[PDB]
């Protein structure tokens, strides 16, 4: 986080309203770039998820990828997203990163498999459905309970409540339908159980 | 080529050979009786010239418009439609009562797909309509069932209108699959019936999506299985 976003003004690890994301264009903008020029920065992502509090130190970093990745997307004029590599595999690699530090349920983690067969708008929407569900929940060691019988941190959604997506899923289900002659294949990875 | 030409012949629609049309006619009948009447008769006929085509009407009418003709069609045919049973019916009717249905569950699914983001009155009314049809789905759902079941018989062939009817049903299932997974064992069945209709019948009329009821199957065999490396990773 001091090498990437070192003003750090949204520090707070929880998420704030996606109206905020305008106000520092610049910084995420900052971020997304940094994280362009330097591939690594992605792979220290995952080294700092495969411990499940560390991740959500890294809030600040997550929020700023996905509003860099959200604008993207919005400024997207391509029928598809295959015309944006970098963008579609930034997206899928944050949400993969998300997913394995325990910030997003497994439900809402499959999410960028199909992220390469979704034109710009749908992926953008759920990036947005992330952030929401970031937002009710919060990436907050406090919500990581100790299990001692393994020695590693559990990060329980079903005793958060709603942490396996209730209406966030609401948004993917729909894309999932929309899309149903392309995505048909792919229900499997975000059924409920 | 205007509103008001249409209006004044009782013969020119024949020379024209209409989605604009449509609108024109619908949006003139609804400003702020005898030519209200007139202009309605003949949004119908024009309408009916189309074969009652519900895929281009909905991409191109608007919820509120459609909304409008299919309600001057059901006034003019019979004037509750679940207590109906489409059993006495005259066919005409009957047909009627069934593409209202299909085009209500058709829109109840469509308004849950994201689209990309005077026009204030066309949303709020629009809103309206669709808590409307929340309100009654159960009703349209059941309506769509007995005319599945009830094959006792201008005049289509009963195993396309048949096959259309359970292809929208099997449609709606799979949109309230979403919060049940019960829901996903009839959006199954009607899927295959669906299916099994269009291979026996093999012909284009009426006309439906092969590539989305190919996704339908392979996601109904997926999320109700009751072959490729994914399925058997997923199974296993």
């Amino acid at each position: 986080v001091e090498s990437v976003c070192p003003d750090a003004a949204g520090a707070e690890l929880a998420w704030p309203p996606e109206e905020h994301a305008r106000a520092t264009v610049e910084r995420d903008l900052r971020i997304g770039r940094r994280f362009r020029e330097q591939p690594l920065l992605f792979e220290l992502l995952k080294l700092v998820a495969a411990a499940p509090p560390a991740l959500c130190y890294c809030s600040v970093l997550l929020r700023g990828l996905l509003a860099a990745l959200l604008g993207h997307w919005e400024a997207s004029r391509h029928p598809d997203t295959t015309h944006s590599p970098w963008h579609l595999e930034a997206s899928c690699t944050l949400v993969a990163v998300m997913a394995e530090g325990s910030l997003l349920p497994p439900a809402l983690g499959n999410m960028h498999e199909v992220f390469s067969q979704l034109a710009p708008f749908e992926v953008r929407l759920l990036l947005l459905s992330v952030w929401g569900f970031l937002r009710e929940h919060g990436p907050l060691p406090q919500k990581f309970i100790f299990q001692s019988e393994r020695g590693r941190f559990i990060r329980d959604f079903s005793r958060e409540g709603g942490g396996e997506g209730g209406p966030h899923l609401a948004v993917l289900h729909s894309v999932l339908h929309r899309n149903i002659d392309r995505l048909g294949l792919f229900s499997g990875r975000f059924q409920a159980p | 080529t205007c509103w008001f030409e249409f209006l004044l012949e009782e013969s020119l629609l024949e020379k024209h050979l209409p989605v604009q049309l449509i609108v024109q006619f619908l949006e003139q009948a609804s400003k702020p009786n005898k030519r209200n009447r007139i202009l309605k008769l003949l949004a119908l006929k024009v309408a009916a010239h189309l074969k009652w085509d519900l895929d281009i009407l909905e991409k191109s009418l608007s919820v509120p418009v459609l909304n409008m003709l299919l309600n001057e069609l059901l006034c003019i045919s019979k004037v509750k439609h679940v207590d109906m049973d489409l059993a006495t019916l005259p066919p005409t009717t009957a047909m009627a009562v069934l593409l209202y249905n299909r085009w209500a569950i058709r829109t109840i699914v469509q308004s849950s797909f994201p689209v990309k983001q005077q026009m204030q009155q066309e949303k709020e009314l629009t809103e309206n309509i669709l808590k409307v049809l929340k309100e009654q789905a159960a009703d349209s759902i059941l309506v769509l069932e007995a005319a599945l079941k009830l094959n006792k018989d201008l005049k289509v062939k009963t195993e396309e209108m048949q096959c259309q009817v359970c292809y929208d049903l099997g449609a709606a299932y799979f949109q309230q699959g979403s919060t049940n997974s019960a829901v996903y064992e009839n959006a199954r069945e009607k899927f295959f019936r669906t299916k099994e209709l269009i291979a026996e019948i093999g012909s284009l009329s009426c006309t439906i999506d092969e590539k989305r009821l190919a996704g339908y199957c392979q996601a109904c065999d997926v999320l109700v299985p009751s072959l490729t490396p994914y399925s058997q990773v997923h199974i296993c």
